[PDB]
């Protein structure tokens, strides 16, 4: 019921875009 | 009784069930931590005092 | 995101902590603490005793010699360099950390003060006060005292501008955080140390044999101007069953315990009614006045200022006082020895007199039994003393014997008639010196252990080692329990599990230590916002005002504690007081305590507003506050920078240290506890607690762990002593403590060949940097019974994956040598010593020496092969088992190699120390595989040996082909109750199924049966078990085994280093017995236990040949006239004689333990006649 | 027991007694100054004490967020909020009886149901 | 500190896809899984050898050499 994962790697690049 | 009840619904396959059994290792306390409950934790025999004004 | 003022998730509280940890480090209170120190401690010290004045007075002999002179010596500004090191030649250079560290040198820096020098001189006409005027003469340069050792990274270190490629060409590693000092080559660590806070009233009850029943103590310290500490006990007399319980003070310098009553005399309260007033503040505590009515009673003879006076002053332990200075004396006493922390300057007795009847009134309360004893373990009470304030007070000490030095120089040379020369009159060796050896051994003069080597083993341990804390153990506690109050500041599971379990605590992550600042702004503040001054405060006509205490001191009364505490907090948050500044208001005792000292440990959490835009209570961070965070965070890799400082300074954030937690509500999370207030039946029992008046958050409870507990995947799934002893493990995995480990020669070093990221992560070690430098790898592990060699914790591993390169490591090991010149006359030089000028040469080979005594790097060294050759002269007429001929000039010095170790020689520098001698260092590189006595371990207590290799083909195999590169019993799990093992290896196999890091932060949402289910989906089954086949004989195995990846660590202990086996070898000078010491070829002990099971078996015969056969023995002649062993024995010439005893034929010859003869020997000098006889003289 | 203190020197009277009128009177020790006695009580040691049990009550006691909130009912003015706390004497001997305070009315009630 | 020749478990040769896998994640914005299974690693022995690699070298070749030539 949840995501057992660290996205780090792509996370930035996600609120970059997002910016 | 939370650790019995634990027991009681272990099956003959289980592990730590088959160990427990042979007397190898590990115990009913140790069952019902693991699967049932940890229980009520105790320093100088009593339960945790406040530590703080009337808190823990 | 898409509001700027919406609620918070759990997920963005890691973006806070992020930016913590960007602002603020992890040595942050070490380099915080010696920055303050060196910015204005060194100069407050200096200016305490600057001036230093001797008077020449008239000395009348002649009417042509009255004039008086009066030289003055005063000390102004201080200047401190930068580091730099001076040769032996005399040059002098700027020193870096590389070169202080290869060629132990001190990195420390030279310490400058300006230096004002006045005479004056005065016409002594007799009987005439003086006029000193100045002659004319007021010299005035800067004169060196000493040098100050500098920390790493600090503001005086050249580090601390130095970016990146700045570090990499220094030879500096970026991941190194300082915080240590470099002391003749070895790197130090100043452990904070922890001790009770002063000037703090605290009230203990006493055991029954005793006259006392309480006592309340306060310690009372001056941070500013003597530092000297002054305590004031006032005792409770006489028990609950006795007719009469009077109250007695002790004041310094007094002898005796004074009353009460006649130091409120003595102090200007004649009236008992007011006495009564100072001491109890309500018309109605009938009992608390009947309690004080014996003391009123004993001091009733006393009744003016001037008796109470000199009865306390005849008590001082003076004696030069007649009859008419005891009243000044008293009062002298009572102005600057007692409550020092108050004031020390005339004309504030009302302060005094009200404290102490504080005092009182809290000891009274203990004694009718409305309060508790203090509780001496709280540790808002407890104050932690980093590298700062030690030095801060060792530069005291140091500092106050120079200046006595200076002092006595100009007595001499004015008495003597000597030229006065300031080179000698100061000498910086005193500051130097003290400070090198406070630093060098930790005795903290001239307390121990205060200084350690800095452990370089690991990463993780490196820092745990930065961040220890100690504490010193006659005392009536247990500081060896978990405390409450430890809560978010002390890890509770990273704890020695020796004799220090308890007294050594680490920091929490998001702990820190408060700096200090002046408490005088803070009065002043109070003072001007309607603060009424004590001196004019009558408890009766206000029976409602709050006490404001600032660092202890009672200052005044305030009407409106409310508005007060109000103004006050609105302050801190936008930032004009310091946010270190700790305020506490205990609402119902009726006080505002405001504590500005250093050494107080404090945490961030988040504040609580009504926010009645929502109707609710929410955290006032918001999304964009959020956002704006994370814009800054990811830029670097421009807008307006928002950082930790920020939040502090915008209010969303605030320092709460453990006396302030005792006021506020904290919400646990913001997800559930936060919003005004079916389940999933795998998740956690979580209590709301319903409660509507948080006024504080959580950033998040992970933090309370420590650097070591921040590795444990799932530690709230694993019992308490588990996680205790894996973060003491921790420390002990090999990694890369250091990426300049080429260029560093330390003692021992150990790198792993293929370090790896856990697959299963912790959000915490992304700021612990345990991505980048891990220590272990992702071994696959099976949890089976396979062949029964990994029974009672031992393990088997891989053979091909040994062969494949799986937990391989490089060991370095460092030799160092010095030219030593003794005198003028003897000098040793490193050379080749040949086999015809050289004596007691050892036995080894020579062959790999050049002309210069070393071995070039890349030449393979085996046991006692000789890396470094030295020889030194020797003088003649010393013949030593012949084989000395004139041929032979030199004797042999060189450093072999150990004799269990080999390897290739990787770095030989040769340089000069301090002093100028040549001196070289050697390092040897070796490869350490896997064996089967090597100890590995994982993250949750398990470790074991490698009880046997096995290869591919013998291992057991799942239908898809992989083997495992580990098996561990199955009997382990039960009884450690290690769930967490289990959860991390499902969660590992996922992860590299998935290609992600598994998060394993304690307090999250995930669950077994959520990761079971993203399990399912990779065609595996859900519970992680696998099917697999005997590699013997390819059938399946009838139970399935519990098979994944988990993350293990190799440790430092090896069965290569500790196996060693002895039948004969060198004996002691002393007892002539086996020598200590694996590494000489020393024996084992068969010590008392043994001694006592071998008689309990029976075995004489085996005990003697043990203690005789074994280990020394030795024969000796005894008289048979006297047992004394003083038998001349001419054996050659078959001839006997006990001198004393004139007898020649009466010898007996008795085999006796060498220690045994010594025992005797020393009894005889000692004057005791041990007589041995061989015949009985008593029946039995 | 109402110790009272010297009009003239505000020193702590003692009791007296005056066989001329068989009475008691109050005396200073120093200055010889008498006061007739208001009641006969002199002394009261209270072995077994209730005194503290209600102590650290002021009149912002409500403004503390530790306190735990109650939804008892107040019997003088009829309101729902209140703060409740246990006895503030620390003797090993007291009973777990909860005393409510109400932050409408400042009036302090207790939770005892034996003896009230 | 660089990548391992082979992978412990099994042997398979990881060490010539070290280069590759930095490319796809790089220019191909694919995930480290996805990466992985293009690069024909399907053991996850081998998975976890690709994706829990830490290149030290990197960092080690950032210091100045020691001998020149
Ligand atoms: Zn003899
Ligand atoms: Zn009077
Ligand atoms: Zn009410
Ligand atoms: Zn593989």
């Amino acid at each position: 019921n949840a995501s057992p994962f660290i996205k780090r790697d792509r996370m930035r690049r996600n609120f970059l875009r997002m910016r | 009784k939370a650790g019995r009840l634990a027991e009681v619904n272990l099956k003959d396959l289980n592990n730590v069930k088959q160990m427990v059994m042979a007397g190898s290792k590990g115990s009913f306390i140790n069952i019902a931590q693991m699967s049932a409950c940890v229980g009520q934790q105790s320093v100088e025999g009593k339960r945790i005092a406040f530590g703080f004004v009337d808190r823990t | 995101f898409e509001d700027e003022s919406a609620p918070i998730t759990a997920e963005d509280s890691w973006a806070v902590i992020s930016a913590f940890f960007r602002e603020k480090g992890l040595v942050s209170q070490q380099l915080d603490s010696f920055n303050q120190f060196v910015d204005y401690t060194l100069q407050d010290i200096i200016c305490e005793d600057s001036t230093l004045i001797l008077e020449q007075l008239a000395q009348h002999t002649t009417e042509s010699d009255n004039i008086s002179r009066k030289y003055e010596i005063s000390f102004g500004k201080i200047y401190v360099t930068k580091p730099m090191v001076n040769e032996s030649d005399g040059v002098t250079h700027a020193l870096y950390p590389q070169e202080a560290r290869l060629r132990n040198l001190t990195y420390s820096s030279g310490l400058f003060v300006d230096v004002k020098k006045r005479t004056y001189e005065a016409i002594d006409v007799p009987g005439r006060e003086l006029k000193y005027e100045l002659i004319a003469e007021e010299s005035e340069g800067k004169v060196f005292i000493g040098r100050l050792p500098i920390m790493l990274r600090s503001k005086n270190c050249y580090l601390s501008e130095a970016t990146e490629s700045d570090l990499y060409k220094l030879k500096e590693c970026p991941f190194d955080m300082g915080g240590y000092f470099i002391i003749n080559g070895s790197e130090k660590v100043l452990i904070a140390q922890e001790r009770s806070a002063g000037n703090i009233v605290q009230v203990f009850k006493k055991a029954a044999p005793s006259p006392i029943s309480h006592v309340a103590e306060i310690r009372s310290a001056l941070e500013k101007g003597s530092r000297f500490i002054s305590t004031l006990q006032v005792k409770l007399y006489g028990r609950e069953g006795s007719s009469a319980r009077t109250i007695k003070a002790t004041l310094p310098y007094i002898k005796q315990d004074i009353p009460i009553v006649i130091i409120f005399r003595a102090l200007g309260i004649i009236p008992d009614g007011e006495i009564l007033e100072h001491i109890c503040y309500d018309v109605n505590d009938w009992q608390m006045l009947e309690m004080l009515k014996p003391c009123v009673e004993d001091g009733f003879v006393i009744q003016d200022r001037e008796t109470a006076l000199d009865f306390i002053g005849r008590r001082g332990t003076a004696l030069g006082i007649k009859k008419e200075k005891r009243i000044q004396y008293a009062k002298d006493i009572l102005q600057k020895e007692f409550l020092p922390h108050i004031t020390q300057l005339e004309g504030f007795e009302s302060r005094k007199a009200f404290f102490l009847g504080y005092m009182i009134n809290r000891l009274l309360l203990c004694a009718l039994d409305r309060k508790d004893q203090d509780d001496r373990d709280h540790f808002g009470k407890k104050r932690l003393d980093l590298a700062g304030p030690l030095l801060a007070q060792l530069f005291k000490t140091l500092f106050k014997k120079l200046t006595k030095d200076i002092f006595r120089y100009m007595q001499r040379t004015v008495e003597e008639a000597h030229d006065f020369n300031m080179k000698l009159a100061i000498n910086a060796k005193t500051i130097t010196s003290g400070l090198k050896y406070a630093l060098a051994t930790g005795n903290w003069g001239e307390r121990a252990g205060v200084s350690q080597v800095l452990n370089r083993y690991t990463y993780s341990s490196t820092l745990s080692h930065l961040r220890r804390t100690n504490t010193p153990i006659g005392k009536l506690a247990k500081p060896r329990q978990l405390h409450n109050t430890h809560w978010g500041l002390v890890c509770p599971a990273e704890t020695p599990e020796g004799q220090a379990c308890g007294l050594v605590k680490n920091l929490s992550l998001m702990s820190c230590i408060s700096v200090g600042t002046d408490p005088m702004p803070i009065i002043t503040f109070l003072s001007e916002w309607g603060m009424e001054p004590l001196e004019d405060y009558v408890p009766h006509q206000s029976p409602d005002a709050t006490r404001v205490f600032v660092n202890g001191v009672w200052h005044g009364v305030h009407r409106n504690p409310a508005r007060l505490m109000e103004t006050l907090r609105t302050l801190r948050r936008k930032g004009d007081i310091n946010p270190e500044v700790s305020m506490i208001r205990d609402i119902r005792e009726k006080e505002l305590k405001i504590f500005t000292d250093a050494g107080r440990v404090y945490r961030p959490l988040f504040i609580v507003e009504d926010d009645e835009s929502l109707g609710h209570k929410e955290l006032k961070v918001r999304k964009g506050h959020i956002a704006k965070l994370m814009a800054t965070e990811y830029q670097d890799i421009d807008v307006e920078e928002y950082t930790w400082s920020s939040l502090l300074n915008e209010g969303l954030v605030e320092y709460i240290d453990a006396e302030e937690e005792e006021s506020i509500l904290i919400a646990m999370q913001p997800e559930d506890l936060e919003p005004a207030e079916d389940v999933d039946p795998a998740k956690r029992i979580r209590v709301s607690h319903h409660a509507t008046t948080f006024t504080h958050c959580e950033i998040h409870p992970s933090m309370i762990l420590g650097v070591a507990a921040s590795i444990i995947p799932f530690p709230d799934h694993n019992q308490s002593p588990r996680n205790t002893y894996q973060s003491a493990m921790g420390k002990q995995a090999m990694g890369v403590f250091l990426t300049n480990y080429n260029v560093r020669m330390d003692t021992m070093a150990n790198i792993l060949y293929y370090p790896q990221k856990p697959l299963g992560t912790t959000r915490a070690m992304e700021y612990l940097k345990f991505r980048e430098l891990p220590a272990g790898q992702n071994a696959i592990v099976a949890i089976a019974c396979y062949s029964g060699y990994n029974q009672e914790d031992s393990m088997i591993m891989n053979q091909s994956s040994i062969d494949r390169g799986l937990f391989r490591s490089l060991f370095f090991r460092s030799y160092m040598d010095q030219e030593k010149k003794y005198g003028m006359s003897i000098t040793e030089t490193f050379e080749k010593p040949q086999r015809t000028n050289t004596l007691r040469m050892k036995h080894g080979t020579y062959d790999k020496l050049d002309d210069d005594g070393l071995i070039a790097p890349g030449v393979r060294v085996s046991g006692e092969d000789v890396i470094i050759g030295k020889t030194t002269p020797i003088s003649p007429d010393e013949e030593e088992l012949g084989q000395r001929t004139a041929y032979h000039s030199k004797r042999d010095a060189s450093t072999p190699l150990r004799s269990t170790e080999n390897g290739i020689v990787d770095q030989v520098l040769v340089t000069t120390n301090q002093d100028g001698l040549k001196f070289v260092k050697v390092r040897v590189r070796t490869t350490k595989i896997p064996q089967i006595g090597d100890k590995f371990a994982s993250r949750h207590g398990q470790k074991g040996t490698i009880g046997i290799t096995y290869r591919r083909e013998d291992m057991p195999f799942t239908a898809e082909g992989i083997v495992p590169d580990l098996i561990i019993n199955p009997h382990a799990i039960p009884s450690r109750m290690t769930v967490a093992h289990l959860i991390e290896c499902l969660l590992s196999k996922v992860a590299a199924l998935s290609g992600n890091e598994g998060d394993a932060s304690p307090f999250t949402d995930i669950t077994v049966e959520g990761i079971s289910k993203l399990l399912r989906e990779h065609g595996y089954q859900s519970r992680g078990f696998e099917v697999m086949y005997n590699g013997h004989t390819g059938k399946k195995l009838m139970a399935q085994i519990f098979f994944g990846p988990t993350y293990y660590q190799r440790l430092r202990h090896m069965v290569d280093d500790k196996i060693h086996a002895r039948a004969r070898g060198p004996m002691q000078v002393l007892t002539r017995q086996p020598v200590e010491g694996r590494s000489r070829d020393g024996g084992l002990r068969f010590g008392e236990m043994e001694r006592d099971c071998m008689i309990a078996h029976g075995a004489a015969s085996f005990l003697k040949e043990r203690l005789m056969e074994a280990s020394d023995a030795f024969r000796v002649h005894i008289c048979g006239i006297c047992g004394l062993m003083t038998v001349i024995a001419k054996l050659n010439h078959n001839q006997f004689e006990c001198k004393g005893c004139d007898n020649k034929i009466d010898i007996y010859q008795i085999h006796i333990p060498y220690a045994a003869k010594l025992l005797f020997q020393e009894l005889m000098a000692m004057n005791i006649t041990p007589r041995l006889y061989t015949d009985r003289s008593r029946d039995f | 027991t109402t110790f009272r203190f010297c009009r003239d020197c505000n020193n702590m009277l003692y009791p007296r007694e005056d066989k001329e009128n068989n009475r008691l009177l109050f005396e200073c020790r120093t200055c010889s100054y008498v006061e007739e006695a208001g009641s006969p009580l002199v002394y009261r040691h209270e072995l077994i004490t209730n005194i503290g049990e209600t102590a650290g009550v002021v009149q912002d006691i409500g403004s503390d967020p530790t306190l735990p909130r109650s939804d008892r009912e107040c019997p003088k003015c009829h309101s729902r909020e209140n703060v409740f706390f246990q006895s503030q004497q620390r003797r090993k001997d007291t009973s777990m009886v909860l005393f409510f305070v109400c932050l409408s009315c400042s009036h302090i009630f207790t939770s005892d149901q034996k003896n009230k | 500190m660089i990548v391992p020749v082979r992978c412990f478990s099994c042997g398979k040769v990881v060490g010539d896809k070290w280069e590759s896998y930095l490319n796809l994640l790089q220019e191909d914005e694919l995930d480290e899984g996805t990466a992985l299974s293009r690069l024909g690693l399907k053991r996850y022995c081998c998975r976890r050898m690709i994706l829990t690699h830490v290149d030290l070298i990197e960092k080690f070749l950032r210091y100045n050499p020691l001998e020149k030539r």
